[PDB]
């Protein structure tokens, strides 16, 4: 489901909330990328079990199913952490609570009429092309 | 507290909340938006406030439990659609 | 209708045949009614009285001239045509209902009594005590008129079906 690399950097700083300070790690975003001299190698090594670099409808539906898999996994992780926090086995992390309530903030609305209208309109256009 | 489904806040609702008559709820929402606390818009022909955002703050354990319950419901929905699609597309998953 | 060649003509037949037609109309079996009319010969529809009367009642009931249907009560070729006139009045009341709850907005008490030819005013409560179209609002005969979310799941099913028939090998 995830990249094999998770990256951290050490930060000691007076916490703004006044909780006692100790030397602990902080996350730094990670990615996997390659120079061309290494793409020529990874491509050759993986050519046997490669996936076509083009959207075959089956592959795209597979991609969406995998996306749902991943969304479920992440939501389960968030729920487990929140349950632990509520029952008290873990302390509260204000950064995590901030991000979660911002996610909920960003949830969209679909029952709104001038969105159902637009969705139907563009669905119909797409299906005329189909 | 209000979820996005009906996050439309009515002026009468605001007035029944913090006690101000409804001719300066416009100014209250004005200052709220100006300070950067709540984003959105005011549609006062029908007397409503579309809040599209809120200054995230530090919550309590009860509020975190509320969020956990909402995550549970959301996960149930996601898993249901996940199963439906995977069951109806079983023959075209590579 | 079967042993026609052998059987001698029975003048005492159209009575029961038309009475059967009346029974079909009584139990609202319009399909069977017209099937049996078709079975009948052509002339009898316009010549005989015993058959013409049930034919007339059905024609009126389909047109919607319920007043003519009622006024036909006195006009009965033979008294045998009985108890099916009564079941027919009951079925007519049911059909009038059907109309009322399918396409109206609200009918007050006096107008309901006027339209639905109920029993005496005291029993006029009938068919509301029986069918009960959620009556009650404001005036008890407010008729409670018996008159937007994306079907995401169904659309997903159909689109996946397109993909399935497009990607399967055949």
């Amino acid at each position: 489901l995830g990249l094999p690399t998770e990256a951290y950097i050490s930060v000691e700083e007076v916490h703004d909330d006044g909780t006692p300070t100790s030397k602990t790690f902080e996350h730094v975003t990670s990615e996997i990328g390659a120079e061309e001299a290494e793409e020529v190698g990874v491509e050759h090594l993986l050519r046997d079990i490669k996936d076509t670099t083009v959207g075959t409808l089956s592959q795209r539906i597979t991609n969406q199913v995998h996306g749902l898999k991943g969304l479920n996994s992440k939501l389960l992780d968030i729920r487990s952490y929140l349950e632990k926090v509520a029952t008290g086995k873990l302390p509260i992390n204000h950064q995590i609570i901030y991000q979660l309530q911002d996610v909920f903030n960003l949830l969209p609305d679909v029952s709104l009429q001038e969105f159902v209208k637009a969705f139907y309109l563009k669905t119909n256009d797409q299906m005329v092309v189909v | 507290t209000r979820p996005a489904n009906h996050r439309q806040l009515t002026f009468e609702e605001i007035a029944k909340s913090a006690k101000i008559t409804v001719n300066e709820v416009e100014l209250l929402v004005m200052k709220a938006l100006s300070v950067g606390l709540v984003k959105g818009s005011i549609d006062e022909v029908d007397k409503r406030v579309h809040m599209t955002w809120v200054q995230p703050r530090v919550l309590d354990l009860q509020q975190i439990k509320g969020m956990k319950d909402r995550l549970e419901f959301w996960c149930t929905d996601v898993k249901s659609m996940e199963m439906l699609v995977e069951h109806q597309a079983h023959d075209i998953l590579t | 209708f079967d042993y026609k060649e052998q059987l001698p003509e029975s003048a005492y037949m159209h009575q029961l045949l038309g009475l059967n037609l009346l029974f079909l109309l009584s139990q609202n079996r319009v399909a069977e009614f017209h099937t049996e009319l078709e079975r009948l010969p052509a002339k009898d529809i316009q010549t005989n009285v015993y058959i013409k009367h049930p034919v007339s009642l059905e024609q009126y009931l389909m047109e919607g001239s319920y007043n003519k249907v009622f006024l036909a009560k006195g006009n009965i070729p033979a008294e045998s045509y009985t108890f099916f006139i009564d079941i027919l009045l009951d079925t007519i009341r049911d059909e009038i209902a059907g109309c009322i709850e399918k396409a109206y907005e609200k009918i007050l008490f006096t107008e309901a009594t006027r339209i639905l030819f109920f029993n005496t005013p005291k029993k006029m409560t009938d068919y509301a005590k029986k069918r009960g179209w959620v009556l009650g609002p404001n005036n008890y005969y407010s008729f409670a008129s018996q008159q937007t979310t994306i079907p995401s799941t169904e659309l997903a099913k159909q689109v996946i079906e397109y993909a399935r028939q497009l990607e399967m090998i055949v």
